[PDB]
RNA sequence: AAACAUCUCAGUAUCGGGAGGAACAGAAAACGCAAUGUGAUGUCGUUAGUAACCGCGAGUGAACGCGAUACAGCCCAAACC
RNA sequence: ACUCGUACGGUCACUGAAUCCUGCCCAGUGCAGGUAUCUGAACACCUCGUACAAGAGGACGAAGGACCUGUCAACGGCGGG
RNA sequence: GCUUUACUGCAGGCUGUCGCUGAGGACUCUCACUCCGGGAGGAGGACACCGAUAGCCGGGCA
């Protein structure tokens, strides 16, 4: 079976959903773990200082 | 080569022709507190390092004449120049 | 390079767990107060999924429900004791003490009480050799001779179902169901039929492994495979 | 007159000697068995602990805290590294267990701050330290005129910036003048080389 | 560093914890133009690519002082009650 | 983790149903065991040195090695004359 | 990427030493410490564990 096409008809299944927290529909509905603010994880909200140029 | 033990020369102290009495350069040993010792000791940590790593010299296939020669009157030595020779022997 | 398969079983993953879910009990030797008074009836005998043995419900005097290590011979109606006064017959658990010299036992504790550690696979069985005030000698089922705190409680007779090993799988298919039973990997691919990059004796145009065999004890994980601190190899001599 | 701490202070000076010395040996008995941060009615070193700010106040806390010894607990590098890097046996933390002690004990409390800590001896793989905490919210506190100042805005903690006793000696600031070129006004600003 | 291991990139990128409107530092167990001298601390200009480091290679790199800015000096512990 | 497991176990490897079989080699390499003697670090100990210290040397000597043995269904070998 | 008796190092294993650590070149004990026991108590015991360090092995890894 090829790992394009005829693997992409499978793809039913629900994972990122809306986020309560952030309203991102990035809120993985098996992990309980928005991917986007960390809302499940983390009580501060997610951030990274690699989103930006170092000096910016 | 044969060399005899002694012979007269001129002597840089005496500043006049004498006889002098030639021995082979003893090795000293080392205190290990020069400032080298101290270096190596300071200097090497976790990891390579540096050169206090490296790897072990060769050598020539003959060594040079390193000598003393001592002056049989006022017992102060000095040092020339020396010169390849595969082996060196004293005569008396 | 990769870790190589002995890596991969420290993790306890899944695949390399056992279905304890899917097990029955942890056959343990019961607490008593002491006065050996505690007896108990033979209610079934069950299959041991962890042990491919036979195990026997056992309903105590004082209400208790347990399953039990089951010797050869023990069926339902039967009466078992435990204690240091229990009678001399099979399925009866006493010290190593209380035990008649010459006599099989299984399921024998290491120290007091531990609930037994040795002799408690198919059909296997120990030997109590010689008795004293602080020193009881069993020969283990590998040949070894333990001393033993003759506190240590022990079970008379030998383990149900001897003779296990003596049919052969035959086919794949029945190692199959045996493992899926246990906690191990299964099957088996040969490091040196392996790359490489993935088993020390991988690599190579042709099957063999690079080095000889036989690995030093100090060898690290990753590297000790093989015929671990072999003492020597072969059948000659 | 000697005054009664004096005396406390004399038999601290070795913990290992006289009668000290078999308290040590009965306490830490029932230390290993006590938790990581235990808070105590009273100081085992009543003179320490008042020497350095301690008062048998409403609002003044002590507590002793357990740390492992020993350098760090380092994990080894899994990927590219340059053996100097490769690290992991002799590194060892730029913070002193006592200031991982005092931040420990802090967490514990949240809403009190660190005024000052102490050692109180250690086994062979322990080490305890009494921390004084205060609360910077409970009048007496905030009427005493020798701990008002930390009930400042400007100390809410000050463990975790190392404004503590100990954090200001970890950080290399001791000396007024030579070798405190990197050290003062602060390590962040020297470009971290102390 | 015309490879590369100490060194360099760099205590940089990035990561963990935390304060404020500014932080941090701060009233000498200092300096050491060695003095009959200076006198808390930051910072700015300079001292200086100086001293010091370094396969003594490549590279790395202060301080006292001086001129300025702004200035500010105090509280416990203990002795005795 | 294996393990609600305990040598009729389980881990680690080689070979790859059955049938007839599986010879010779432990020198090298590996693993293991032993070891009079030899070698073998640091702490403590002794000597020299320094009103201390650096440092030099000595005594003692672990694992390891030398040395000896075992072992090839251990890596492998099984020629010239 | 991979390999090894390439160079340099790093984990890991073994081993000596120090600290925890106590009483009377071999030895007894118990009090720390460890394990077994529901508890009483039993085994072990100043070793082991852990922390520090030293020598050896060390393509498992960089
Ligand atoms: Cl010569
Ligand atoms: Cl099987
Ligand atoms: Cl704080
Ligand atoms: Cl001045
Ligand atoms: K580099
Ligand atoms: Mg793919
Ligand atoms: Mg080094
Ligand atoms: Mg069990
Ligand atoms: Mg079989
Ligand atoms: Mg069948
Ligand atoms: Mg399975
Ligand atoms: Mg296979
Ligand atoms: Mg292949
Ligand atoms: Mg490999
Ligand atoms: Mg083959
Ligand atoms: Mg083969
Ligand atoms: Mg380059
Ligand atoms: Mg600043
Ligand atoms: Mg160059
Ligand atoms: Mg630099
Ligand atoms: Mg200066
Ligand atoms: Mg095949
Ligand atoms: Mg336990
Ligand atoms: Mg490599
Ligand atoms: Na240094
Ligand atoms: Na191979
Ligand atoms: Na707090
Ligand atoms: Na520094
Ligand atoms: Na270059
Ligand atoms: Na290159
Ligand atoms: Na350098
Ligand atoms: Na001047
Ligand atoms: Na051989
Ligand atoms: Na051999
Ligand atoms: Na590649």
């Amino acid at each position: 079976t090829g790992a394009g096409t005829p693997s992409q008809g499978k793809k039913n299944t629900t994972t990122h959903t809306k986020c309560r927290r952030c309203g991102e529909k990035s809120y993985h509905t098996k992990k309980k773990v928005c991917s986007s603010c960390g809302f499940g994880k983390s009580a501060k909200r997610r951030d990274y200082e690699w989103q930006s140029k170092a000096g910016e | 080569m044969q060399m005899p033990r002694r012979f007269n020369t001129y002597c840089p102290h005496c500043n006049e022709h004498q006889e002098h009495e030639v021995e082979k350069v003893r090795s000293g040993r080392q205190t290990g507190m020069k400032w080298i010792d101290r270096q190596r000791e300071r200097n090497s940590g976790i990891g390579n390092d540096g050169k206090f790593s490296k790897v072990p010299g060769g050598d020539k296939p003959t060594k040079k004449t390193d000598l003393k020669y001592r002056c049989g009157e006022c017992g102060k030595a000095h040092l020339r120049e020396g010169w390849r020779a595969g082996r060196l022997e004293f005569q008396e | 390079g990769r870790r190589i398969q002995g890596q991969r079983r420290g993790r306890g993953t899944s695949t390399f767990r056992a279905p304890s879910h899917r097990y029955k009990a942890d056959l343990e030797h019961r607490k008593v107060e002491d006065g050996d008074v505690i007896a108990g009836t033979v209610v079934d005998i069950e299959h041991d999924p962890a042990r491919s043995a036979p195990v026997a419900a056992v309903e105590f005097e004082d209400g208790d429900r347990r399953l039990i290590l089951a010797p050869e011979g023990v069926g339902v109606g039967d009466e078992l004791q435990v204690g240091v006064d229990a009678e001399i017959a099979p399925g009866n658990t006493l010290p190593l003490a209380e035990i008649p010299e010459g006599v099989p036992v299984c399921n024998v504790e290491s120290s007091p009480g531990d609930g037994g550690k040795f002799a408690r696979a198919s059909g296997v069985n120990a030997q109590l050799l010689t008795h004293d005030r602080n020193v009881a000698v069993v020969k283990l089922p590998s040949g070894e001779m333990k001393r033993l705190d003759p506190q240590c409680r022990a079970t008379i007779g030998v383990v149900g179902g001897g003779g296990r090993t003596d049919k052969p799988f035959v086919k794949a298919g029945n190692k199959h169901h045996k493992m899926k039973a246990r906690g191990t990997k299964w099957p088996n691919v040969r490091g040196v039929a392996m790359n490489a990059v993935d088993h020390p004796f991988g690599g190579g145009g042709r099957q063999h492994p690079g080095k000889p065999k036989s690995i030093s004890r100090n060898a690290p994980p990753g590297r000790k495979v093989g015929d671990i601190a072999s003492k020597r190899t072969g059948r000659g001599g | 007159a000697r005054s009664a701490y004096s005396y406390i202070r004399e038999a601290w000076k070795r913990p290992k000697e006289g009668q000290i010395a078999e308290l040590m040996w009965h306490r830490m008995q029932e230390w290993r068995n006590e938790p990581a941060v235990v808070r105590i009615e009273r100081p085992t070193r009543l003179d320490r602990a008042r020497s350095l700010g301690y008062k048998a106040k409403q609002g003044i806390i002590v507590v002793r805290v357990a740390i492992r010894k020993g350098s760090s607990r380092r994990t080894r590098f899994n990927k590219g590294r340059r053996s100097k890097r490769m690290m992991v046996n002799r590194i060892t933390r730029k913070k002193n267990i006592q200031r991982i002690a005092e931040e420990r004990a802090n967490r514990k409390f949240p809403n009190l701050r660190v005024l000052n800590s102490y050692s109180v001896g250690e086994d062979g793989r322990h080490k305890w330290h009494e921390v004084i905490l205060i609360d910077p919210d409970h009048p007496a506190i905030k009427s005493d005129d020798q701990l008002s100042w930390i009930s400042r805005t400007r100390h809410r903690l000050r463990t975790f910036r190392g404004l503590t006793s100990a954090g200001r000696r970890c950080r290399g600031l001791r000396g007024q003048g030579k070798g405190s070129e990197k050290v003062r006004p602060s390590l962040r600003v020297n470009g971290a080389k102390a």
